[PDB]
């Protein structure tokens, strides 16, 4: 009566969803997010939804060497 | 006289099983509904929380 998934795939597939609901499903909403993962974030880099940079979480050093400031100094307090 | 029916007898009563099906409780129209609500409501939040990020890179 109830089909076997590897002689028929997509009768079982409609069988456990109608039959096996919220055990289909879950399997189906679990899949979506491994694709929503593959497919959005490039179609995002296609319309041009850039990521926005990271925010800083520490005291932002600038590299290079020291600009030798004059200005502030003993004199001017 | 006794207590006798009218002359033309009394009416017939509703006596079948009504039970009317309505819009408001098949499951097209609320599986629509429910899938508009979580869309609209996900382009709320990915709206909020792009601009809380924003918030978040001026104060710090
Ligand atoms: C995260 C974990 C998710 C587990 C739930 C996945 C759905 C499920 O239970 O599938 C069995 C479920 C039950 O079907 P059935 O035909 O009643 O099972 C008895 C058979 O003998 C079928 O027996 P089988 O051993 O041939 O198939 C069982 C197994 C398939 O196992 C294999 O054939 C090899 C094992 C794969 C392991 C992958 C690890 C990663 O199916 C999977 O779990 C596939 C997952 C991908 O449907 C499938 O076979 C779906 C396969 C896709
Ligand atoms: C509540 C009361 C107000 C709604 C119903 C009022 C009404 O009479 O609306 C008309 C119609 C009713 O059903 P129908 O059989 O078409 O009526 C024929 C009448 N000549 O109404 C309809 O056909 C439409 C009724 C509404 C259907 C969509 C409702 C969506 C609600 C939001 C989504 C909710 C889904 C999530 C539910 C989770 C439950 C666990
Ligand atoms: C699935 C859930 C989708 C939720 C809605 C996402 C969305 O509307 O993203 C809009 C986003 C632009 O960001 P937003 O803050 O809305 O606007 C900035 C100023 N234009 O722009 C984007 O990120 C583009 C979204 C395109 C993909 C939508 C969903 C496709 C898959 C279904
Ligand atoms: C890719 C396709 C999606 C992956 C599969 C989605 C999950 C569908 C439901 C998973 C189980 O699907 C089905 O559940 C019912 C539970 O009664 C069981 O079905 C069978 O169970 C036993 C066999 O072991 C039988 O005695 C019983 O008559 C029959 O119902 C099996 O466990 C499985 O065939």
């Amino acid at each position: 009566t109830t089909p076997r998934f590897w002689s028929t795939p997509l009768k079982y597939c409609r069988w456990a969803a109608r039959e096996r609901p919220a055990l289909f499903f879950s399997v189906v909403i679990g899949a979506l997010g491994p694709v929503t993962l593959a497919t959005v974030p490039p179609l995002r880099r296609l319309i041009g939804d850039v990521d926005a940079a990271p925010i800083p979480l520490t005291y932002p050093i600038p590299p290079g060497p020291r600009k030798q400031l004059k200005g502030y100094d003993d004199d001017t307090e | 006289p006794q207590d006798m029916p009218p002359p033309g007898g009394y009416e017939a009563v509703q006596y079948k099983r009504n039970l009317p099906s309505r819009g408001l409780f098949r499951p097209r129209p609320l599986l629509a509904g429910a899938a508009v609500l979580m869309l609209y409501g996900w382009y709320k939040l990915v709206k909020g929380i792009r601009e809380q990020n924003e918030l978040a890179r001026e104060k710090m």
